[PDB]
């Protein structure tokens, strides 16, 4: 159970640009987003729900 | 899926089926027209000329 948390909790995840791949016609902004990613303290690694 | 009155949900009830490419990422023309290519480059030590 904590194994399979700190997995979940702190990963690295995926997900794509605005436009890039085919997009609309006449689109105009292109952004890249960011979701989860790693933990960086002994602070966020504390607060883990368990 | 397959809904309560026992249907058929199946992907071309969601998903349009078509056949595209890797990316859409590189677009290139040839004298203003839709074209393709690669990029030749020469082998370390290999004869450009030959």
């Amino acid at each position: 159970d904590v194994i399979t948390a700190i997995k979940a909790q702190n990963a690295q995840v995926a997900a794509g640009q605005l436009g890039g791949t085919p997009p609309v016609k006449g689109q105009q902004l292109n952004a890249s987003i960011i979701a989860q990613t790693r933990l960086t303290s002994t602070e966020e690694f504390g607060k883990i729900l368990l | 899926k397959v809904n309560q009155d026992g249907s058929r949900v199946l992907l071309r009830d969601v998903a349009k089926i078509e056949l595209g490419g890797e990316n859409y990422d590189i677009i290139a023309e040839f004298n203003g027209q839709p074209a393709s290519g690669l990029g030749i480059k020469l082998a370390t030590g290999a004869n450009a000329l030959d």
